[PDB]
RNA sequence: GGUGACCACGGGUGACGGGGAAUCAGGGUUCGAUUCCGGAGAGGGAGCCUGAGAAACGGCUACCACAUCCAAGGAAGGCAGCAGGCGCGCAAAUUACCCACUCCCGACCCGGGGAGGUAGUGACGAAAAAUAACAAUACAGGACUCUUUCGAGGCCCUGUAAUUGGAAUGAGUCCACUUUAAAUCCUUUAACGAGGAUCCAUUGGAGGGCAAGUCUGGUGCCAGCAGCCGCGGUAAUUCCAGCUCCAA
């Protein structure tokens, strides 16, 4: 190529945004933002494919444009923005709020909260430094920086962002006994209790976790997201409380459900 | 570019060999007994018979008490039992490969509505079936390779529309009566 | 060359040449496959002439 | 009319476009997929609005007959239809009028625009000539 | 014998490849010498001009006058025989006609008690010499 | 100094690489120009301007090869983009409609897009599936039965020709609806639409391999058949035909 793609093919396209083959050729490429296109959920595929509110990329503009999301509090009107993780999508014309989590399969789930509860956003501290003037500074896997952060964080810490303000409401830091959230690999969308931490010098260190059936499985380091102190989430969780499931039991859990609405 | 499939596949095996006496005369009982159009259909049957048994000769390979082999051999039994090939009492994996060709052909719809007494031979079933008359449940189907299910069992009848169940008689019945009585006072 | 060309076609011209006689249209499709089934084994009668082919010409 | 019944399924309302759009099956026995203009007469009457902002399509009949499932959406004011509905819709209703002119044609009358360079007169005239 | 050495894979796959080269398929698929040589370049079918009509002997045991056309290909103007494989097919033919060459059935040898013809001839003047046999469609006259 | 029989270097490739495709005990063997990812090129080389990003070609400059118009002083080229042509060949479609869908571009809810969508040609290939079913007569056949062959019918399935003999349906004509950007097709559904149901199933075969004729006429080592054995020199199961059978 000679320069950057703005294109994207359906089937190149990540497999949570549950796309189909048959549609289109294309797929939403997602514009530049604070995620990853392969980690991110583009606002069109949420009111489309996920909410129902739009028939077709058309239609999910027409809100765009009559002003209706706020992303983070923020008026987005990019159809293909990029929304990511544990981002309050807020429609206050329907009074509705959502946390963009993920959920048992390691997709995006429709989970909504209270309006409550959608006033803060727990960001993981991706690299903390001191610029100018001796200021330290900080930054987020949302890519929002802040200056003046508590010097008690360290890198892949939790901070609690307050929205309409950009400041920190508490801190959570990473050790043995957090409660985290796998945020991508195979694991992703399981929630677990940290049991250990190996340092491999020079590499990527491996956490190993134990989900509250007791069932334990391990990760890369840049995976971990830690959502909570000791046992206790700071966040409402999705359905299913971020448990994995082997096919045998969500087999008869179907059937179970079957069974009882006939 | 465009944005087709291209995904199908064949749905039956031509055999190794032509011209086998044996082979021949066995097909030929089954197209007879069951009324099939040629020797693609008791083919493409046989064929999926042979997926099969190739599926549970895999998983009986694979360990006792593997996830995947209970899972999936769960699935192929309930399946099996779902269509009524496989009796329910039977469920076993080995008895999987004691299928034989017969019984599957015995599940076509139009051995069904045969065998429900709503056609006088193997080949009226066939062509009322192709002439759209018979429903099942509440939609009309007329494809004599409709494999039936157990609870789709019960409920096979003639459509209303149909000048056996509704009324609505067909053309031939309304020009002959129309001849009848056009030609007399 | 021999220049032997001169008897090519020679017995298919000498031929006489006989119309096909009209016949009754054939079953196809599944009733000819019924009607084979039917000839060969409904029919099945145990005779000394060691199973004739359904060509015999006796 | 006489043995035709509408049934509406998936129904839900957002005021995103206000609009409240569902699936709609009917239900003929004897007769063929009935118009859409019927449907929207039905529509109109369950919902108690006016059958002129309902829009009606994607209507596909099962085999055998019987029941045609589409989707239908309602809007609770006329002037929102016309901010929010897609224009080929609008004009099966009457409500758009559409272009008359060929898109091969405007192809090369654009490709006459930009041989003309600046002069205006000669800019919308380049069309006149070559018809 | 041959060597079953945990590390001798190398000798065993350079003597298979090696050895591979003593099979006529093999040695005739890879070589390029049989391409090059054969009239059709590798392909099924090629057209031709009938140069002029011809007859070949049969084998020893047989004895009959088999009807072949000596024709030039139009691609590469190479000059082949090719058998007309019906009672009265060389009729149909004459000089300066195109024809539709294919191979006779065993891949460039020689087939039945024909000498040396490698090809038969499946189509003349753009009209299938099946259909010029069977009365189904005519010579443009 | 470096690299080489643990194959360097060189040559060839009818080599773009991979995800993959075919065959399928297991192991393997071929194919991957082709819609996804990466690379390369825009007639062959080369050098550049702008721009964040180009050594850009639906940008420029020069040479080489073709080639366009000229009033002969000059000017203008790049379909390995979608169509459509010529040539090459054994070998491959419409100089069609449209941004309605998938997305992309833009100062932008509005414009544009031969990207892409739709239709046309399309027996590459893949899935489904018509060309007939039923009833009652005649004559056989059945463990048939009644006296124990002899005759009939209180039973069952085929067959052959028939005013049978009156039921059912499409394939087609064709209204409306439906779909759709506008259409088309499909699915519905009005009205016609079957007794050589002449609304007509073909392609290959019948010595063996290999299913199917020691039938009839013609030919007579000729014509021809024959993948291989072989057939054909006068009643040829192998050619040419007619009939009848076989395979799909
Ligand atoms: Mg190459
Ligand atoms: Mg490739
Ligand atoms: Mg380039
Ligand atoms: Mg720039
Ligand atoms: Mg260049
Ligand atoms: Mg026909
Ligand atoms: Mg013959």
């Amino acid at each position: 190529a000679r320069g950057p793609k703005k294109h994207l093919k359906r089937v190149a396209a990540p497999k949570h945004w549950m796309l189909d083959k048959l549609t289109g050729v294309f797929a939403p490429r997602p514009s530049t933002g604070p995620h990853k296109l392969r980690e991110c959920l583009p606002l069109i595929i949420f009111l489309r494919n996920r909410l129902k509110y739009a028939l077709t990329g058309d239609e999910v503009k027409k809100i765009c444009m009559q002003r209706f999301i706020k992303i983070d509090g923020k008026v987005r009107t990019d159809i293909t923005y990029p929304a990511g993780f544990m981002d309050v999508i807020s429609i206050d014309k329907t009074g509705e709020n959502f946390r963009l989590i993920y959920d048992t399969k390691g997709r995006f789930a429709v989970h909504r909260i209270t309006p409550e509860e959608a006033k803060y956003k727990l960001c993981k501290v991706r690299k903390i430094f001191v610029g100018t003037k001796g200021i330290p500074h900080l930054v987020t896997h949302d890519a929002r920086t802040i200056r003046y952060p508590d010097p008690l964080i360290k890198v892949n810490d939790t901070i609690q962002i307050d929205l309409e303000t950009g400041k920190i409401t508490d801190f959570i830091k990473f050790d043995t006994g957090n409660l985290c959230m796998v945020t991508g690999g195979a694991n992703l969308g399981r929630i677990g209790v940290i049991t250990n931490r190996e340092r491999h010098p020079g590499s990527f260190d491996v956490v190993h976790v134990k989900d509250a059936n007791g069932n334990s499985f391990a990760t890369r380091l840049s995976n971990i997201f830690v959502i909570g102190k000791g046992n206790k989430p700071w966040i409402s969780l999705p359905r299913g409380k971020g448990i994995r499931l082997t096919i045998a039991e969500e087999r008869d859990k179907r059937l179970a459900a079957k069974q009882s609405s006939g | 570019p465009v944005a087709r499939s291209w995904v199908c596949r064949k749905t039956y095996v031509t055999p190794r060999r032509p011209f086998e006496k044996s082979r021949l005369d066995q097909e030929l009982k089954l197209i007879g007994e069951y009324g099939l159009r040629n020797k693609r259909e008791v083919w493409r049957v046989k064929f999926t018979l042979a997926k099969i048994r190739k599926a549970a000769r895999e998983l009986l390979t694979l360990d006792e008490k593997d996830p995947r082999r209970l899972f999936e051999g769960n699935a192929l039994l309930r399946r099996l039992v779902r269509i009524g090939v496989l009796d329910e009492g039977k469920m076993k994996l080995d008895y999987i490969l004691g299928l034989k060709i017969e019984d599957f052909l015995e599940r076509r719809l139009q051995t069904q509505v045969f065998k429900l007494g709503l056609a006088k031979s193997i080949h009226h079933a066939r062509v009322l079936i192709r002439q759209r008359h018979i429903r099942v449940r509440k939609q009309v189907v007329n494809i004599p390779s409709f494999i039936v299910r157990l609870d789709s069992q019960k409920h096979i009848d003639f459509s209303l529309r149909s000048p056996y169940g509704g009324g609505r008689p067909g053309r031939v019945k309304r020009k002959n009566a129309k001849k009848g009585q056009g030609g007399a006072g | 060359v021999h220049g032997s060309l001169a008897r090519a076609g020679k017995v298919r011209g000498q031929t006489p040449k006989v119309a096909k006689q009209e016949k009754k249209k054939k079953k196809t499709g599944r009733a000819k496959r019924r009607m084979q089934y039917n000839r060969r084994f409904v029919n099945v009668v145990p005779t000394f002439g060691k199973k004739k082919g359904p060509n015999a010409n006796s | 009319n006489d043995t035709v019944t509408i049934r509406t399924r998936k129904f839900m309302t957002n005021r995103l476009l206000q609009r409240k759009q569902m699936v709609i099956d009917v239900l003929h026995p004897g007769k063929a997929t009935v118009p859409k203009t019927e449907i929207r007469e039905k529509l109109a009457k369950m919902y108690k609005t006016t059958p002129d902002v309902i829009f009606v399509f994607g209507f596909r009949t099962h085999f055998g007959g019987g029941k045609t499932t589409g989707f239908g959406m309602i809007y609770d004011s006329l002037d929102y239809a016309k901010k929010n509905e897609p224009k080929h819709r609008l004009a099966r209703h009457g409500l758009y009028e559409k272009k008359k002119t060929s898109r091969k044609q405007r192809k090369e009358r654009k490709n006459r625009m930009k041989k003309v360079r600046g002069t205006a007169k000669a800019n919308v005239g380049a069309g006149k000539k070559p018809k | 014998g041959k060597c079953r050495g945990l590390r001798t894979a190398r000798k065993l796959r350079s003597h298979r490849r090696d050895q591979k080269w003593h099979d006529k398929q093999y040695k005739k698929a890879h070589l390029g010498t049989a391409l090059k040589a054969n009239p059709f370049g590798g392909a099924s079918h090629a057209k031709g001009i009938v140069l002029e009509k011809v007859g070949v002997e049969a084998k020893q045991p047989n004895s009959a006058i088999r009807k072949c056309v000596r024709v030039q290909l139009i691609k590469n103007g190479k000059k082949i025989t090719a058998f007309v494989p019906n009672d009265g097919c060389l009729n149909f033919i004459e000089e300066n006609d195109e024809v539709l060459v294919a191979g006779f059935g065993r891949k460039g040898h020689a087939v039945g008690d024909i000498p040396g013809v490698r090809f038969k001839v499946v189509k003349v003047a753009n009209v299938s010499l099946l259909a010029l046999y069977k009365g189904k469609k005519e010579r443009p006259r």
